[PDB]
């Protein structure tokens, strides 16, 4: 729990010293802050790659004649969703976030009690269940958090990432 | 705290006008000194690299199989326009291998920050006494600090259009 | 036994007082009724969602010359299966129900000895294979039992559900 | 490894005799005989099902110019395989058969050291991997061994079975 | 560690004599040498089979205008990958190889802390994940290492193997 996320090459890495003080709480806070940023960023780059590869759904998203094909890839997408779609995102994802399914308290050592079936194994593998798999998911987030800072600041110049791979790949 | 450290020397003495290491944190200081030596080692190669290219000295022959030669590639930021795209990826990547796999403390036996010998390449560091060992570190730091302002000039002045070179 | 079923955010929820006996024996039987309406309504909503997506088989269903596309979506579908087809549901399901393979003997901890393959079984995670996964299937049923009472009443007042979704979705 | 196969609603069912000898050494051999006829009949019936469904491969089978569609459905298929292909069935299967990866000779509880999704060795359910899933496959063989005695006599009329189903299904 | 690999019908089989030194420290190194040549040859033969089945990707590979269909089957494929692609092989594989994730160096029983279907570390059977499934993969390499010595010599005089198989298969 403490010894987690500090595997090689960097080890424990508090460069500026913001967990230089003590408590479990602000290390508790910043961990599940980091994990939830991890979990969200990982599905957002996999959400990015499956959008930008041309994998869509046929049919209109509403009465508008807005298809899923008419919704373009990239950052015009989430904005050009119709509003009543986004308020039904905030209803469901909202209820799923706070309330249904995925408890969020203070970062409770988030266990969520599901995972699979034969997989969580304490009583079988005390270094596979935590300290490796629980370490990688942190880092796969640490890649993907650095993927979306990437994903925005690339697309801030005109070609996006399907468009950015037909023209220029070089920097400004 | 760190007034007696390396790089504190005449005429300025210990010099921290921002008070950045005024808290006395060794680990913050060890980072900054490592960050200081690292830019210095780059800038010492960067100015000599800039001056020898501006003198016209190139590697012989072609940079790729399409016939693009080294002599066509100018000095400065305009070099990156004519180095081919496969070249610019390796120049970025191979230095990242030096960042990841080579130029760091791999083994944990470094006597200080920026000692990258790793028990592998040593040219006789222990043949210097402790005052010469301190002196050669003080030269490398201050040749480093000089070249950081030196290369920062030679990059700003390429963009200003006002040359500092004959 | 007891110590299963509902859960956060309800726990033991018998608010009208139908089971407040203090007797397990009446609670045993109504549990396995709920398991069965659990299991059936779950395969009827996913049956409903796959029938409504236009996911059909090719070819005629008989020498009546009814294709699988001819049989309409919604409530009419099971009703206008040919009668000899409805006997053969009965002949097969009825064998499958009352005695073979599923035996519902008397409502008995219908355990049926179909326990996944590795996954979700004893001599592994304690929390999961029972007191959670045994609880979710029941609550999965609790969603789908309410899904059909909906679905029937959605079909009762309007046409079928795909014809409920191209026109009005608001109430009467 | 004695209490194999039969079960409710039969149990030990040896209605004619020749097995109630009181010695299991003959019961021993016939049990592994039932397993192997089990294993062969089960992949022959599903082979019969997948051949009949129109599921074939593209291309010619050989220099003959016989496609995978050219070989008829039903009994005649294995007989009019070109002879050199039947030798290579014999070369590969017989090396796999009398010798190894399967090694059958001696004939009981070879076990083959091979599990399914390799689920169900041991240190799991000791009641599901033994006495039950061991019992189904043999009983699964019991259904499929009956399936072929049928299938050959179904084909014996003079068509294949897809040409038994488009015309008459009633008895002679 | 010592009882591993070969098996019926050979057992320990060192016929010429290089390894019967009495010291396992050299037997140690060559074992993990055989594992890695095992692992590489097995993905190269199935790479060779999937490349030859016509299974390619759509689109050009690069600015060259080389499609995934343009790159010929067989030996010449890896040789005429454009150079900057062969570095990005050397980039990513060489990062993945020496240390980082697969960490090979030192060169014996690295173990890599990866499971198949998270199946079979331990705390199941102790007879198949050691001494059998660990034995097959090495032997699976023993088939595939011979498969490429073949494959190169099959390609050496003849064209690519899909053009070995439409003309003559017999020896020179
Ligand atoms: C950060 C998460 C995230 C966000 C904000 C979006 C946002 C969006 N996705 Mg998306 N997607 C995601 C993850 C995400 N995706 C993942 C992980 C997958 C793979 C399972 C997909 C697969 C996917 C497809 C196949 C399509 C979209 C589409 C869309 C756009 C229309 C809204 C919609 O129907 O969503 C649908 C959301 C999902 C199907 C998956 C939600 C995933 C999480 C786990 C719940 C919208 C901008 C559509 C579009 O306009 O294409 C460009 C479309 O056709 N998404
Ligand atoms: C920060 C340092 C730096 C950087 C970014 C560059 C960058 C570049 N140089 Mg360059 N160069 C440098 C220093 C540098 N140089 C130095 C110090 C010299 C003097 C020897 C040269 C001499 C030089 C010539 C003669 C030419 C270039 C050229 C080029 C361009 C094409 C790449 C190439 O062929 O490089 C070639 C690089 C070299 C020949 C020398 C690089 C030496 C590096 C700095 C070694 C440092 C790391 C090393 C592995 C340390 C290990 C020590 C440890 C094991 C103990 C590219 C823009 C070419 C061009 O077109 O110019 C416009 C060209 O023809 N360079
Ligand atoms: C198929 C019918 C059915 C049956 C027999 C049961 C049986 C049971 N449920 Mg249950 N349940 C069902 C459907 C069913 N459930 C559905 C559809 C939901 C979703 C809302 C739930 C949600 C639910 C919760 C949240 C809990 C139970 C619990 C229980 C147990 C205690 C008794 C109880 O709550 O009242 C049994 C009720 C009846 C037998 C009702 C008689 C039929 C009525 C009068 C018809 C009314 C129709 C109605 C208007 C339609 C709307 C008992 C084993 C408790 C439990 O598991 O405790 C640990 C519990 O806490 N149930
Ligand atoms: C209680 C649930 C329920 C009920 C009453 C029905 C009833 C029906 N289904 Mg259906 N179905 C179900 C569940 C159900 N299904 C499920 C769970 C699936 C997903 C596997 C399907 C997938 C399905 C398809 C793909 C098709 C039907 C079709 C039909 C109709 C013709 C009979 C037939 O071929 O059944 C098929 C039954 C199954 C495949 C699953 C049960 C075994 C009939 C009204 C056909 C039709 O004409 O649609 C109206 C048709 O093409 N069903
Ligand atoms: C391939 C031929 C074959 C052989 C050698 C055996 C051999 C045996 N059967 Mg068996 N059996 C077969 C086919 C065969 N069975 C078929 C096709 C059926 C389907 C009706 C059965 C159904 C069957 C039952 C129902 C029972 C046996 C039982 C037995 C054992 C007495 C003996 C080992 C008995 C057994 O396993 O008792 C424990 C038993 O009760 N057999
Ligand atoms: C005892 C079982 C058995 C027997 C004798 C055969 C025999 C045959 N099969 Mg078959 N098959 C079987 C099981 C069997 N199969 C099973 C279990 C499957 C599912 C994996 C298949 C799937 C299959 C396909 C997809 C095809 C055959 C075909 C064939 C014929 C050509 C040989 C070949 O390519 O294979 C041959 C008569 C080919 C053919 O022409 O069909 C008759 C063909 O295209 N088989
Ligand atoms: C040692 C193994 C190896 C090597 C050297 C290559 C090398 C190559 N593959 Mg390949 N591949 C491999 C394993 C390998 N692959 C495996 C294991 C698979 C299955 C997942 C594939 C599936 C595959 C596809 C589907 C395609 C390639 C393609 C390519 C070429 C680009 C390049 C020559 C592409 C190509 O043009 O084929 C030559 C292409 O479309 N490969
Ligand atoms: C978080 C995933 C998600 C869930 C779990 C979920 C559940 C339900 C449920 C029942 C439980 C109903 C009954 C329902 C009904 C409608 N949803 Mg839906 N819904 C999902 C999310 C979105 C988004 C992004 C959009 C959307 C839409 C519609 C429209 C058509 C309106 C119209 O065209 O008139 C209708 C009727 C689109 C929209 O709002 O269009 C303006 C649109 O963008 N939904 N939705
Ligand atoms: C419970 C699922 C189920 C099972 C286990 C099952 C087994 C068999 C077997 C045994 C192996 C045979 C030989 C067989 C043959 C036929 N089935 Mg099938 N069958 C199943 C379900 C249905 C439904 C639901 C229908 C149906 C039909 C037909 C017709 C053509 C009749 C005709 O054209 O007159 C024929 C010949 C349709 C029908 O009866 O139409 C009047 C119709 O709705 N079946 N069926
Ligand atoms: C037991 C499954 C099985 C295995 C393990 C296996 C292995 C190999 C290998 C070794 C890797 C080669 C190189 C090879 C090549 C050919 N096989 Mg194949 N083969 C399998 C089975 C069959 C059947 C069942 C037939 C068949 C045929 C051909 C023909 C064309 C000959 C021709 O056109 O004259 C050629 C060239 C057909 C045939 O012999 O036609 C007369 C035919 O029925 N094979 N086969
Ligand atoms: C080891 C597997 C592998 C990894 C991990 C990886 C990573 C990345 C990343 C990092 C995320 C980017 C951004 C990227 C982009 C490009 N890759 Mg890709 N790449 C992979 C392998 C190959 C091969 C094997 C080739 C190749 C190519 C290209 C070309 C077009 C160049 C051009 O048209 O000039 C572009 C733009 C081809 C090529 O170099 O053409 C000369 C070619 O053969 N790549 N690649």
């Amino acid at each position: 729990e403490n010894e987690l996320g500090a595997q090689p090459p960097l080890g424990f890495f508090d460069p500026l010293g913001l967990v230089e003080d003590g408590n479990q709480a602000k290390f508790d806070r910043l961990r599940y802050v980091e994990l939830k940023h991890g979990r969200i960023s990982m599905l957002a780059v996999v959400g990015y790659l499956i959008e930008k590869a041309g994998i869509r759904l046929p049919g209109n998203i509403s009465y508008d004649g807005t298809t899923f094909a008419d919704i373009p890839d990239g950052f015009a997408a989430l904005s050009k969703i119709p509003d009543a779609g986004l308020f039904q995102l905030f209803a469901f994802i909202g209820f799923l976030e706070v309330f249904v399914m995925k408890d969020i308290t203070g970062g409770e050592f988030v266990g969520d009690f599901r995972n699979g079936f034969i997989d969580f194994g304490w009583d079988s593998f005390d270094e596979e269940t935590k300290l490796k798999k629980r370490a990688i998911e942190l880092n796969q987030g640490r890649a993907a958090m650095m993927g979306i800072l990437a994903l925005m600041v690339h697309e801030k110049l005109i070609p996006l990432g399907y468009d950015a791979d037909l023209p220029i790949i070089g920097h400004l | 705290a760190f007034e007696d450290e390396l790089g504190a020397q005449p005429p300025l003495g210990f010099f921290d006008p921002l008070g950045l290491v005024a808290d006395g944190d060794q680990e913050k200081f060890d980072r900054l000194r490592y960050v200081e030596i690292k830019h210095g080692r780059i800038s010492m190669l960067a100015v000599v690299g800039y001056l020898v290219q501006e003198a016209g000295v190139r590697l012989p022959g072609t940079i790729d199989y399409s016939g693009k030669t080294f002599a066509e590639i100018p000095n400065g930021f305009a070099a990156f326009k004519e180095i081919p795209a496969g070249g610019l990826v390796q120049l970025l990547f191979f230095i990242g291998v030096l960042e990841s796999s080579v130029m760091r403390d791999l083994t944990g036996e470094a006597e200080f920050v920026g000692d990258f010998r790793n028990g592998a390449i040593d040219f006789g560091w222990d043949t210097f006494d402790e005052e010469t060992q301190f002196k050669k570190r003080a030269i490398e730091l201050n040749q480093g600090r000089a070249a950081q302002m030196g290369i920062l000039a030679l990059m700003v002045h390429e963009q200003l259009g006002v040359s500092l070179l004959p």
